[PDB]
């Protein structure tokens, strides 16, 4: 689906400095809008720059043997200055996210990355009559995340009991060595209210498994690693209660 | 407040007056001690006559 061919090297760097945050993006263009919908504001208190900045979660490794890794929103970034705050203020909250996720190697490694965005994207555990199951605690691994296996999201049936191959359904990119080093999602805020609360329901779900395996020539770095920034955009929470300090 | 773009710098002067050349410099300091005498005796070696090169 994916099937873009940007340059293959590097041209323009081009920074993206929002807020306090700098990121110096590999170049700017080639970016995927979910569905074709831009994060917009419910047709409240808008933070803007306070909240809509740049965090970086926890760089993981990729080896020969990774099956995988997923992460939820905005659980995962429950951790994250102003936005982790705002999140337990408020009874409320909405909130769309820039997942720009980047992976660096040479002109030596192969392999591809397919960074998906499952919306409501509930792991696998096949009790259709009773769902959501595993511990709120293991259903939320902050910012360390979890990982696809070979709560157990199996990598083939996507985590949830659905053939891998029909995951290009859901708005995603392909980080292809040889070609594209960066990976950017913009995913607007989806769910089946106008806003809800954020500590219990999550909207997406960052998951990349491999596509291709991970080969390096000779002998180099054993492992490369991949990261992940993410970004609240147009949010707003209705209304601070008590600003219930911890 | 908090900011690290990559700008020039980011204002203008702040009054450097002070700090320039011509007052850097504008301090007379000690460059040598000479040592003389109006000796009635014949004193050759302090004798009268006190010889500096002027340098600093």
């Amino acid at each position: 689906s994916p099937n873009i061919e940007a340059c293959g090297y590097s041209d323009r760097v081009l920074q993206l400095t929002l807020g306090n945050s700098t990121i110096t993006t590999q170049e700017a263009a080639n970016s995927v809008v979910a569905y074709g919908r831009w994060p917009e504001y419910l047709r409240p208190t808008e933070p803007d720059v306070a909240a809509c900045r740049f965090y970086t979660l926890d760089t993981v490794s990729w080896t020969k043997e990774s099956r995988g890794w997923w992460w939820k929103l905005p659980d995962a970034l429950r951790d994250m200055g102003l936005f982790g705050q705002n999140m337990y203020y408020h009874y409320l909250g909405r909130s769309g996210y820039t997942v720009h996720v980047q992976c660096n190697a040479s002109k030596f490694h192969q392999g591809a990355l397919g960074v998906f965005a499952v919306p409501e994207m509930c792991l696998a555990g096949d009790s259709n009559t009773t769902t959501m199951h595993t511990s709120y605690q293991n259903a939320n691994p902050g910012e360390k995340g979890g990982t696809f296996t070979g709560f157990c999201p199996v990598d083939y049936l996507l985590g949830n009991g659905t053939l891998l191959g029909n995951a290009f359904v859901f708005p995603h990119q392909i980080i292809n060595l040889r070609t594209n080093n960066c990976a950017t999602l913009v995913l607007p805020y989806v769910n089946s209210l106008s806003i809800d609360s954020m500590v219990k329901h999550n909207n997406w779900g960052i998951a990349i498994l491999p596509l291709a395996p991970l080969n390096f020539a000779s002998e180099s770095s054993p492992e490369i690693p991949i990261t992940l920034t993410i970004a609240p955009m147009c949010c707003e929470f209705n209304g601070l209660r008590n600003i219930t300090l911890p | 407040p908090s900011d690290t773009v990559q700008t020039r710098h980011v204002v203008q002067h702040r009054s450097r007056s002070e700090s320039s050349i011509e007052s850097f410099f504008a301090r007379g300091a000690c460059v040598t001690i000479m040592t003389v005498d109006n000796p009635a005796s014949t004193t050759n070696k302090d004798k009268l006559f006190a010889v500096w090169k002027i340098t600093y």
